[PDB]
RNA sequence: UGCCUGGUGUCUUGGGUGU
């Protein structure tokens, strides 16, 4: 490499938020009783707003 | 206006109730159900009605 | 011939994520 790198070891740390933690899709789901729209909540199986 | 807002409409005669689509009741548990606070603020309306009824006659 | 199932609380509160 023409540049010159940076190069050593450093403390890095792993936190809690992980993508399969947050990944959802909605198609079609249950629905609220009162409003019939989707419910709220990636563990609920809802939709966005 | 006359025909769609007359002045003494303004004070209730009659009350509308609701369906229960606008007020449904929740399964709190496995048995028992929750009435929702409309449901429970009519029953208490109706038994004013009841009351004031009563004490007339 | 012994024949197969979709149906999911609510209200508060608290701690967090990204701006």
């Amino acid at each position: 490499l023409m540049a010159q790198v940076f190069f050593g070891p450093t403390y890095y740390q792993r936190l809690r938020h992980m993508v399969d933690d947050k990944i959802h899709a909605r198609a079609r789901g249950p629905v609220q009783v009162l409003t019939r729209q989707p419910v709220e909540g990636r563990s609920r199986d809802g939709g966005l707003r | 206006n006359e025909d769609y807002a007359r002045p003494e409409w303004m004070i209730i005669t009659v009350l509308p109730v609701p369906p229960p689509q606008v007020r449904p009741s929740i399964a709190m548990d496995e048995t028992t159900q929750g009435q929702d606070d409309l449901t429970h603020k009519l029953s208490d309306i109706l038994k004013a009605n009841i009351n004031v009824q009563k004490l007339e006659m």
